[PDB]
């Protein structure tokens, strides 16, 4: 969850929705007639809230991606990325290389001192 | 351009519950008029249990004999 | 619920009398209840079913603002049936309308869906390659300062020789 | 449904406004005559790969904006289409991990 999507489809959703609760309140409830002032209330906020949820949906469609970036694009980048993840774990393989080298140089001379201090005693 | 599913309205005021449709149906000068006949029917007769029995018989649903056969005295 | 005996029989013995794995199947299944065969699209398309608005020129950024307004005036055309003829037959159709234009509003979006796992794989795939190079340059900068921390240890040396 | 109350009315309100949300939108996108499988047909080549990698593409690697802000694909982006102190999130289209 949690992408533009999701919100794409729960605001049109939320749309179908108060197109049913607008409809079932101000049929359901109204002043009588002559041949209330709650119920226009009620009126102005649900047409405030139909023009709101309509302009989110615009610009959540605004937002996401366009008709570039066909699948092709994807999937031609997605190769370069594998190639370079190659490079990029050789490269890191050869510095660990050289650092495991050097790490038991250092290593094995720590030893000699410690086993020549010992010996002195 | 056209959006979609666009279509043509009814027509621009056929039978609806907005009209007056006591006026348009006549029947104005009746309610002008409106708005007991057990009195109204006293005015000819004296007033207005087994009168009960009239009204449950409402919610159910050889003469010369008759004085011939009629025979009771008088005092 | 049950349990599958027969191969649980089957498999108590020794040698090489116990039993194979069973080949893979590229064909229809009946897992669980429905059918679930195997190379379809992820996206079923409209025309199997439904009717469909839209040509192929399906720039879907359009047409989606299209059927958003689209949506909105059927709407107001709905409100139109209820003010001057609720006994029409329209309305059913119009009941069903905007019903259709919120199945292709649905049936766009999910068209962005594979797309949108296509593209998480490439963000994934880079962010995965720069923590590779950081790595390394971070353990190399470690080198160089271990490098010449022996160095100048090693400098001190013959200073006390 | 048989009956809303002031109560129960304004608890819609309150819920589908928070499930849903001068001008600060994103820049309009015109539509694209060149796509690169089927639209223009560019050969596999390697000017497209770079810019995708690279640059700034507001079609491809990000979303643009009024006020200049630049938000890719794994950001949030802070709107407000109203004039209202109330601000639309879209949240990230990616959502890595």
């Amino acid at each position: 969850m949690a992408d533009r999507l999701t919100q794409l489809q729960d605001a049109v959703n939320s749309l179908a929705d108060q197109f049913c609760n607008a409809i079932g309140v101000l049929q359901q409830c109204g002043p009588p007639a002559s041949f209330a002032n709650p119920t226009e209330e009620y009126a102005q906020l649900f047409a405030a809230l139909i023009a709101r949820t309509a302009k989110d949906i615009d610009v959540l469609i605004d937002s996401l991606p366009s008709e570039e970036s066909t699948a092709a694009l994807q999937a031609a980048s997605l190769y370069k990325l594998e190639e370079e993840n190659h490079e990029a774990a050789t490269c890191l393989e050869d510095v660990v290389y050289r650092g495991d080298m050097l790490l038991e140089k250092i290593q094995s001379a720590l030893a000699d001192i410690a086993q020549s201090q010992l010996k002195t005693r | 351009g056209p959006f979609y599913l666009m279509r043509e309205l009814p027509g621009s005021t056929e039978l609806t519950g907005s009209t007056n449709l006591i006026t348009h149906y006549n029947l104005e000068q009746a309610y002008n008029k409106f708005c007991d006949l057990p009195g109204m029917i006293d005015l000819p007769g004296s007033h207005d249990l087994r009168s009960l029995i009239e009204k449950p018989p409402i919610l159910s649903s050889g003469t010369m004999l008759a004085g011939f056969r009629l025979h009771t005295g008088p005092l | 619920m049950q349990y599958i005996k027969e191969y649980t029989d089957e498999n108590i013995q020794e040698g090489l009398a116990p039993k194979p794995p069973p080949p893979i199947k590229d064909s229809y299944m009946m897992f669980g209840n429905q059918f679930q065969c195997d190379d379809l699209i992820i996206r079923p398309l409209e025309s199997q079913g439904i009717e469909r608005l839209h040509p192929m020129q399906f720039d879907h950024k359009k047409e989606l603002r299209k059927l958003n307004m689209s949506i909105l005036i059927n709407f107001l055309d709905l409100l139109d049936i209820l003010i001057r003829s609720p006994g029409s037959i329209k309305r059913e159709e119009k009941l069903e309308d905007l019903k259709l234009l919120f199945v292709h509003v649905h049936h766009l979006i999910n068209e962005y869906r594979p797309h949108q796992a296509r593209e998480t794989l490439r963000v994934m795939m880079e962010v995965q390659k720069r923590q590779r190079l950081e790595t390394a340059e971070r353990f190399q900068k470690h080198l160089e300062r271990v490098i010449e921390m022996i160095q100048n240890c090693l400098a001190s040396l013959p200073d006390d020789l | 449904l048989s009956r809303n109350e002031i109560i129960q009315s304004y608890l819609s309100r309150q819920s589908s406004l928070l499930s849903s949300s001068a001008r600060q939108l994103h820049v309009l996108v015109p539509q694209s005559p060149p796509t690169d499988l089927p639209g223009l047909t560019r050969e596999v080549t390697q000017d497209d790969l770079d810019r995708i990698q690279a640059s700034q593409w507001p079609g491809v690697n990000g979303c643009q904006d009024t006020q200049g802000n630049w938000y890719d694909w794994t950001q949030c982006i802070s709107l407000d289409p109203h004039g209202d102190d109330g601000r639309l999130n879209i949240l990230p289209y990616v959502c890595l991990d």
